[PDB]
RNA sequence: CCGGCGUCUUUUGACGAACAACUGCCCUAUCAGCCAGCGAUGGCCGUGUAGUGGACUGCCAUGGCGUUGACGGGAGCGGGGGAUUAGGGUUCGAUUCCGGAGAGGGAGCCUGAGAAAUAGCUACCACUUCUACGGAGGGCAGCAGGCGCGCAAAUUGCCCAAUGU
RNA sequence: UCUGCGCAUGGCUCAUUACAUCAGACGUAAUCUGCCGCAAAAAUCUUGCGGUCUCCGCAACAUUGGAUAACUUGGCGAAACGCCAAGCUAAUACAUGAACCAACCGGAUGUUCUCUGUUCCGGCGGCAGGGCAACCUGCUGCCAUGGGACGUCCAGCGAAUGAAUG
């Protein structure tokens, strides 16, 4: 083999922790349709993996689909507000509230800063479903599961 | 770290007063939890009345005259939970504590055979060095485990002088159950359908004699036997039936005449 | 003779390790020679004041031990022998004594 | 007093939080270990379980492993060459996880001889096998490029791996 | 010959500890822009810690939040709950139980499974005690009891019998 | 007095303090955890006797080792929950250290010998002539499916790194 230049851009070398890429005469199968060796992970909670992730090119240590990040607790929805940054998208939510005295409703938003695997590329105004995670950054506490 | 318990932070099921000291005993870490159990000194004194006060209690206990599970227990405090057996030779009494209708602890009295018999649930199943399988329950490990291997949430039959394990019983439809926790405990029922919700609490649906069916979760369920003639252990005067508030009240009146 | 140290005119002890003819200030652990073991709790150390190794006129007393023994006897210490307070108690020791 | 918290930092809204509390031993940093080349020194500390850990200082000796041959054998770290965190660390000859360094090569060269009755085995093992040409030139010459995969400030040892085709070409082209 | 104690190492339960945040809460616009030199939002390899993380170093991007009230200021320990009341509500909660923080003001540290412990230690600032002037000390927002303050709040008692550690 | 355990709990007070605290509902597969419950543990050339060459022969229930307080002797200091020199002796303190008895399972190997090659075309060579040891020639041994015995080194719990299983 020889090395990419579109999966490499960094001073250090980009690789998956999980599996042996140095491989070699490959002892298998573990690998993805059929292709060089790769690690991919079937998370439960009734979600089913992307086709894309399994067969992918990409190197990510934060997605639950090719790394040891585990999705566990709360499960949320929302829509998309802004595609900025690198792998970090921004969710808006909207929901109501009730004041007992008036007996009328009221509108409120929150927002969250979540992780998006390079497997997906969802556009502003799309729905999404996400999952609970351990802290991956200062704000970031969720990671995408599934787009709509 | 907390070493003190108080009378207003202690359960209602022990039936201590607001008054008469502001402190209650904090039982140690042990076979059972702090939020359900009955500690030793609470049993002896406030129930069986062989102690009138604190000093009395330890003047029994510390001489090794009280034995849960065939092992004499010196300590003043030490918890005793659901499905244990307390044997105090000197009297000729034996107890098997249990829950009973109205959610509150109860005391049965058992003879020879069942003073050596117990039951244990299965919480988890895991593997240890040398590929030796292991189980874990409320009280303790114990090792391997055939009677024939199987699976979590199931219920065993354990003998205390030596292991003679009669069989075991499983969690499957048409079987029988007694309950813990959940403000639904002290009842008994069948097992209809068990709903499974992944990543989340698992919900059961039950039944009991002469209908009035109900529901609970699945970690509040503890199996008993295949059927209600197949039970290994004895049960209180009530068979785990709730009856209506009005019925109860009325009956208490009518019989009070004496 | 040899030297071992003693005290100042304030009763502050002399230390081997310190070099100066003068009083200084140092942290002193429980096991060390300026702070006693039974004073304070475990792990504890205190700031004390205590005198250097080098001698000067400020010494009030000094202690020493006979090494080489000369002519005239030093009275009541080389002319008096005092036996051990207590005998051995340990098995193996009692045997090693009598050589039995 | 070195702390690990978000208390001293700003909000996401650019505001500033006000404290009501001192600082704890629950939050706790300790000053970096810088682990160089030289005879083994160790500086043991104690953690919050009553479990020691070993701050390493100066490690000249190593343990390194082929992938694909499924072995590990010793060697002696000679020089540090490339580090991707800083060029600072290079020049000082300090050692951190995923640093690229140079090794003795000898024990590997040795062992690959063996890859009486033995005379049959040296055929059977050498069959169904080749060694990379990338790897070859290096291994011959008497020095190799290897990578330390241990963290040698909290175990007080360096351990590593060894570089075959993909990884190896990505490093060489820097140099 | 038999029994009761005691202790090193390993494994996992509950007695605990630490960390994370889905939803909610007074007044103020005569507070409208707030966040990056000194990390602000994110990315990559590391370092540190019991562990996760801009927690921190190096390097690279330009993001993050806000009229559905940011940022700033004023009042305030939070909750279970109390008073009043047909009903809708208004108002109070320092104080028995639960959670948090503190021990003259600040900081740093040791021991230990667990503490940034103050009837533990070290230093400085403010206050203060004893002295043969060479030095050595103190911390009641623990119980009694003083002094000052203010419209205003108790004995320098008796006892481990009960209830607990 | 040494040793082991506890004093981080209980008490008292609201000064600071609004993605701060807190309540309801969840999470730790991101972690530590003494006392308590229940359950495990097959590693290690040690000791005595006799001789001596350092190393052996002969036995088997380990007759282990070195210190320090209280106490005594001199004391110092105005005071101080301040302190010093010397002489005594303990351990569940502190420091060493246990063969055979005592098992199951796997690795790596010997120019070990004996079932054997039934087995040649190639390999490993071993020699001489030309030998520049390129090779050509002639001569010669063994191996080209294997297994039995004997010998040597390694093997436990826990921890680190790299492969493989899950």
């Amino acid at each position: 083999h020889s090395v990419d230049l579109t999966l490499q851009h960094e001073k250090a070398y980009q690789r998956q922790t999980a599996v042996n890429e140095n491989s070699h005469n490959p002892n298998k199968k573990h690998v993805n349709m059929s292709g060089h060796i790769r690690y991919s992970k079937k998370i439960g909670l009734g979600f089913k993996t992307p086709k894309s992730a399994i067969n992918g090119k990409y190197i990510d240590r934060k997605c639950p689909f090719t790394s040891d990040v585990s999705i566990r607790g709360r499960i949320l929805r929302g829509v998309v507000h802004s595609t900025k940054m690198k792998r970090s998208i921004v969710i808006r939510r909207d929901y109501l509230h009730f004041i007992r005295k008036y007996q009328r409703y009221q509108k409120r938003h929150r927002s969250l800063t979540v992780h998006c695997s390079p497997c997906f590329d969802p556009k502003p105004g799309d729905e999404v479903i996400v999952g609970q995670c351990r802290p991956l950054s200062k704000t970031i506490r969720y990671n995408v599961l599934e787009v709509v | 770290t907390k070493k003190h318990l108080k009378r207003l932070y202690a359960p209602k099921d022990w039936m201590l007063s607001k008054l008469t000291g502001v402190f209650a005993p904090r039982p140690r870490a042990g076979p059972h939890k702090l939020r359900e159990c009955m500690t030793l000194m609470i049993i002896i004194r406030n129930r069986l009345k062989y102690a009138l006060n604190a000093a009395e209690a330890q003047m029994i206990l510390r001489q090794g005259l009280v034995c849960v599970d065939g092992k004499p227990r010196k300590d003043t405090k030490y918890p005793v939970g659901f499905m244990d057996v307390v044997e105090i030779p000197r009297t000729g009494d034996r107890f098997r504590i249990l829950y009973d209708v109205k959610g509150r602890f109860a005391l049965v009295k058992v003879g020879e055979a069942e003073g050596n018999i117990k039951l244990l649930k299965v919480e988890n199943v895991y593997t240890s060095t040398g590929r030796i399988p292991v189980a874990m329950t409320h009280d303790g490990h114990r090792i391997r485990y055939p009677d024939p291997r199987t699976h979590r949430g199931d219920t065993l039959v354990y003998n205390l002088k030596e292991k003679k394990v009669v069989d075991l019983i499983k969690s499957s439809n048409g079987k029988v159950v007694m309950v813990t926790g959940g403000a639904n405990r002290g009842r008994i029922g069948e097992i209809m359908s068990i709903e499974r919700h992944p990543g989340a609490f698992d919900i059961a649906r039950l039944k009991d004699a002469a209908g009035h069916e109900f529901a609970t979760r699945a970690s509040n369920i503890f199996v008993i036997g295949k059927d209600m003639q197949s039970v290994p252990v004895t049960l209180p005067k009530q068979q785990g039936l709730r009856i209506n508030v009005i019925q109860e009240r009325e009956e208490k009146l009518i019989a009070a005449e004496a | 003779f040899k030297l071992q140290g003693g005290s100042d005119k304030q009763g502050f002890p002399m230390v081997q390790g310190v070099m100066a003819p003068s009083r200084v200030s140092l942290l002193v652990k429980r096991g060390a020679v300026g702070f006693n073991t039974f004073r304070g709790y475990q792990g504890e150390r205190r700031r004390k004041s205590l005198r250097g190794c080098i001698l000067a006129s400020d010494i009030a007393v000094l202690n020493v031990v006979i090494v080489k023994t000369g002519e005239q006897p030093i009275e009541g210490v080389t002319d008096v022998s005092v036996p051990r307070r207590l005998g051995p108690k340990r098995a193996n020791k009692i045997r090693k004594l009598f050589n039995l | 007093g070195i702390v690990r918290s978000r208390l001293h930092k700003r909000k996401i809204t650019g505001g500033k939080t006000k404290i009501h509390r001192k600082r704890m031993k629950a939050e706790l940093g300790r000053l970096p270990a810088h682990t160089k080349l030289g005879a083994r020194r160790v500086s043991p500390v104690r953690a919050r379980g009553g479990n020691f850990k070993l701050r390493g200082l100066r490690l000249d000796t190593g343990n390194f492993a082929w992938s694909t041959e499924a072995i590990a054998q010793r060697a002696r770290i000679l020089d540090v060459v490339y580090n991707a965190t800083s060029n600072e660390l290079v020049r000082t000859k300090t050692l951190v996880k995923n640093c690229i360094v140079v090794v003795d090569a000898a024990p590997f060269k040795l062992w690959y001889a063996k890859h009486d009755e033995l005379k049959r085995k040296w055929m059977l093992r050498r069959e169904n096998h080749k060694i990379e040409k990338a790897v070859a030139d290096q291994l011959k010459e008497g020095r190799l490029l290897a990578r330390i995969t241990s963290r040698p400030g909290q175990t007080a040892r360096a351990d590593g791996a060894l570089l075959e085709g993909a990884e190896l070409q990505f490093y060489l082209k820097k140099l």
